[PDB]
């Protein structure tokens, strides 16, 4: 039951991602190598960590080749399997710490606007990127912890004695998956909420980033601690343990497809690049005090109108913009002298006139505004 | 540099008028917006004014409008402010303050270059000497405490010396207190040992430059 | 009527850092400022703590060696260290009923003896 | 309009601690803030100009910061030269600027008993027809320090200017006195006065009394 099962969904599911991975990746693979041609310190940094991720999921990509051929056959050759679940770790691996650390460099710029000047620079990126893949790889090497002879004969690699030990399940998995996850979701989380408060496409990129990690890493981390207290500290009980059998199986052959579920933040990084409620009620009290000078008649009502659409201005101006916020400014300032002069239609000119502007040089902000913030 | 001397400010009747002219060098009155805060005796900061010459704007505070008039000749660089229908309250030390144009830096920063400040003191008093009276140490009391009192002075460039200044550590000249009949009063005090009084002389040097009265008075145990 | 408690004290070492404190049942305890007394030889100041954001200040004979805090605004402790031989006092507690710090005192407390072996 | 209130009347700290200013505003001001320091019977000098920026001149130690409508100094690194009046100022436009009430940094020393001294009047008032006792506080720290003049043990109000001396440059401690301004005639109604003083360094209120 379980095996045919898993057959079908091998066959059907193995066939469609490899050539998905095989365009898609290499899609993005040529997209960030003719856009790292730009060499902006902080514009280069983002594709070398697009294309590391893109080369750790190529390698999956290749592998689905090999497990599936090596997995049509009863076991007729048994050395390379243990090549393609060490490719599959490599792979899984790698892209969780390359999102990781994109996440990271997000937050990082998001809510310290000046360290992001000496942090996120291209040489940090390459040399970031090839030191995790040293020690993924490095981590990758201790996969021959069964019996020195004979070696695990399934590519499912089940594995036995220290290998769901708490020597190499928490060392791993807490290294590998659980920091990750945790950093990540605080670096987005973060990143989210400040993005909110100034308040699309950057909000766009971490929800995306953050959706695949989960969606691709989530399941087979979940699986592996689940199999790690079932197997080794709870009672075997059959129903259970075929379940857990079975949810371990379909998250291997559906962790697989990071490598196409990777376009959804290559898509949103890729919109974000070519694009490139404080600001949200600032334009609205600027609206709503423009709105009422036109009904006043007192000058201490439009002087408060004015009073509060200057600061709005002001607190504005800190997220072409600035002349034009300049200006409005300084409208606002004819405005408000002409109120203290006691001039009341004069006043409502002025605010006629600020209107104007704030249609003319102000609407393209709030509005190119939201769709970055 | 730049530098902003006020001056003007003295003796004036309740009721009466004054200008303040503060002077800018360094800049120039059409460059920069010129402002009056002034702060009474002891109590905080207050603006009173501000003139642009540039535009033309003159503006005043709630509790000054109607009375004071601020105006700038750019010609001589000079902010003039003039006092009238002047009330007790308004009694202050006046600064002049400048402050940028919109937009940019100058603007942000708000009151970068001061002035020096300019005394007014407004009160229906005239000028008299300060009757120095004093305080005996108490014949009962190791450490006794002396003094000398002055009262009923109007200006306040009153200083008191003990012993022509040969005496320094231990004394304590007070502030001068605004008192309801519009003078001042001031009690300098000092502590010596008291080893059978210290048969010491101790004397009470007490200058009013404007009343031209400098009157020692020699204090005694009761 | 402002039900005012003291807890703590002893017999300790020549350097047996020590903690005292005071339970102030009514009224609020960040409302006003408390203080910390010492006799026995006539009463002697030790330190006052007042509301949040001003400090607390402390006696010339303890100063450093004592520490008081607001603390949850409920009352006020007392950290001992390097505790001098000369310190055997029978620790009374206040409260400033004033709210510009005039040291009223109109309440006082109970108090226990600390004696320094 | 625009009130602006600094929480911290009167800070006291030691030279190397650090200094919190608070300032709130009464409506939205984005960053029109900017923090003043005057030392006694001098101009007011800028600190931070803006929310947070720092003008060119003074030394680092000053540092702003703004939360939304609250505003904030630090002084975290105090200095012998840092003790003065520090004051918060909304600049949104030229008349509506506002300041606060101000803040002023003394330096912390060891709680002080004041030394009470009543003096009563000299025969030369007596002739001139007026009266006035002074109560003399001597050496005190805090400036928290309150005279009531009483006669017969009957408070009272009014009539009564006190005056407290800054900081002394050797002790670092504080001098009052309060001046009792009586005619010649209330003054030989009756036999006994007294002034009573409380400070947060007694147990007890001092009450130091003469005979007429
Ligand atoms: C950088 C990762 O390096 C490794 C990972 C794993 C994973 C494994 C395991 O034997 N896989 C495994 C199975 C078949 C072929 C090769 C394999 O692996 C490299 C088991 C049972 N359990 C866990 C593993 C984890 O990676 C996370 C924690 C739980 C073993 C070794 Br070995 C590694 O060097």
């Amino acid at each position: 039951g379980v095996n045919e099962l898993m057959k079908t969904l091998q066959f059907a599911v193995h066939i469609p991602t490899f050539v998905l991975g095989l365009l898609l990746n290499l899609l993005a693979i040529h997209v960030f190598s003719t856009f790292l041609k730009n060499r902006w310190p902080d514009y280069a940094a983002t594709s070398i960590y697009m294309i590391n991720l893109a080369v750790f999921d190529l390698l999956l990509v290749l592998s689905l080749p090999f497990k599936m051929v090596l997995s049509q056959v009863q076991s007729p050759f048994p050395s390379l399997c243990t090549l393609v679940e060490c490719l599959y770790f490599v792979s899984m691996y790698g892209s969780v710490w390359t999102i990781c650390f994109i996440s990271m460099d997000r937050f990082l710029a998001i809510r310290y606007p000046l360290l992001v000047s000496h942090l996120r620079s291209p040489r940090k990126a390459f040399g970031i990127c090839c030191t995790i893949w040293v020690l993924v790889w490095t981590g990758s090497i201790p996969i021959y912890s069964f019996h020195g002879k004979v070696e695990k004969y399934m590519c499912f690699h089940n594995m036995s004695d220290d290998t769901w030990s708490a020597k190499v399940f928490f060392p791993l998995e807490v290294f590998g998956f659980l920091l990750p996850m945790g950093i990540m979701g605080f670096c987005c989380s973060r990143s989210i909420h400040i993005l909110l408060g100034r308040r699309k496409a950057c909000i766009y990129t971490i929800a995306a980033s953050l959706a695949v990690f989960v969606v691709s890493f989530l399941p087979v981390h979940l699986g592996f601690f689940l199999q790690f207290l079932v197997r080794n500290s709870f009672i075997v009980e059959c129903r259970a343990k075929q379940s857990i059998s079975f949810f371990l199986q379909l998250s291997m052959c559906f962790s697989n497809v990071n490598c196409c579920l990777d376009v959804f933040i290559y898509y949103f990084v890729i919109k974000e690049f070519r694009m490139n409620a404080d600001l949200e009620d600032n334009w609205e009290t600027l609206n709503d005090n423009l709105k009422v000078i036109e009904k006043a008649d007192n000058a201490a009502q439009v002087k408060d109108a004015l009073t509060k659409m200057r600061a709005a201005a002001l607190d504005a101006q800190k997220a072409d913009f600035r002349h034009g916020f300049d200006i409005l400014v300084g409208q606002i300032d004819d405005a408000l002298k002409l109120a203290n002069e006691g001039k009341v239609k004069e006043a409502q000119a002025a605010a006629e006139q600020l209107k104007t502007t704030r249609n003319a040089y102000i609407q393209k902000y709030l509005e190119r505004a939201r769709s970055t913030l | 540099e730049v530098q902003l001397v006020e001056s003007g400010g003295g003796l004036v009747q309740p009721g009466g008028s004054l200008r303040l002219s503060c002077a800018a060098s360094g800049f120039n009155v059409r460059s920069f917006s010129i402002h009056w805060v002034r702060q009474a005796p002891g109590k905080g900061l207050e603006w009173v004014a501000y003139i642009s010459s540039s535009s033309g704007s003159t503006s005043y505070a709630d509790s000054v409008k109607g009375r004071f008039t601020i105006s700038a000749d750019t010609s001589k660089n000079t902010a003039y402010l003039q006092m009238n229908s002047l009330r007790a309250e308004d009694t202050a030390v006046y600064y002049c303050a400048r402050w940028g144009y919109w937009p940019g830096e100058p603007w942000w920063k708000a009151f970068d270059y001061w002035g020096q400040g300019t005394l007014v003191t407004v009160s229906s008093a005239s000028t008299k000497g300060p009757s120095v009276f004093p305080l005996a140490p108490s014949s009962k009391s190791g450490t006794a405490a002396l003094g000398c009192l002055v009262k009923d002075y109007f200006p306040e460039p009153v200083t008191v010396s003990w012993n022509s200044g040969a005496l320094t550590s231990g004394v304590h000249t007070f502030p001068a207190v605004l008192q309801s009949s519009g003078l001042y009063s001031l009690s300098s005090v000092v502590t010596v040992p008291s080893s059978s009084l210290g048969t010491q002389t101790y004397i009470c040097n007490v200058n009013h430059k404007p009343s031209n009265t400098k009157v020692d008075k020699k204090v005694e145990p009761k | 009527q402002v039900q005012l408690q003291e807890s703590g004290g002893g017999l300790v070492q020549p350097g047996g850092s020590l903690r005292l404190s005071c339970a102030a049942s009514g009224r609020t305890i960040s409302r006003y400022a408390m203080s910390w007394f010492r006799q026995a030889k006539e009463r002697e100041f030790v330190a006052v703590a007042r509301r949040s954001g001003d400090g607390a200040f402390y006696a010339d004979s303890v100063q450093g060696r004592f520490t008081v805090s607001r603390d949850d605004a409920k009352t006020v402790y007392l950290q001992m260290n390097s505790l001098k031989p000369e310190d055997t006092a029978v620790y009374y507690c206040a409260i400033d009923s004033d709210t510009f710090y005039s040291g009223s005192y109109d309440y006082w407390g109970q108090g226990t003896q600390v004696t320094v072996s | 309009d625009i009130q602006m209130t600094q929480s911290p009347s009167s800070l006291s700290a030691s030279v190397g601690d650090r200094v919190t200013i608070t300032c709130r505003a009464s409506q939205s001001v984005s960053s029109a803030v900017a923090w003043y320091q005057q030392k006694p019977g001098k101009a007011p000098k800028l600190l931070i100009y803006s929310a947070s920026s720092l003008y060119s001149g003074v030394p680092s130690r000053f540092s702003g910061s703004r939360s939304g409508t609250d505003f904030t100094l630090t002084i975290s690194s105090l200095q012998p030269e840092d003790f003065a009046t520090y004051y918060c100022q909304q600049y949104l436009y030229y008349s509506l600027v506002t300041f606060g009430q101000g803040t002023k940094v003394e330096i912390k020393r060891t709680v002080a008993a004041p030394s009470v001294f009543i003096f009563p009047p000299s025969d030369s008032q007596l002739k001139s027809g007026t009266a006035s006792v002074v109560c003399l506080l001597n050496n005190f720290y805090p400036r928290e320090a309150k005279v009531q003049w009483k006669v017969d043990n009957a408070l009272q109000s009014g009539n009564s200017q006190e005056s407290v001396t800054e900081q002394d440059s050797k002790d670092s401690t504080y001098s009052l006195s309060s001046t009792l301004t009586l005619s010649k005639a209330d003054y030989e109604k009756h036999k006994v006065y007294a002034c009573e003083v409380t400070h947060q360094g007694l147990s007890s209120p001092v009450t130091k009394s003469f005979n007429r």
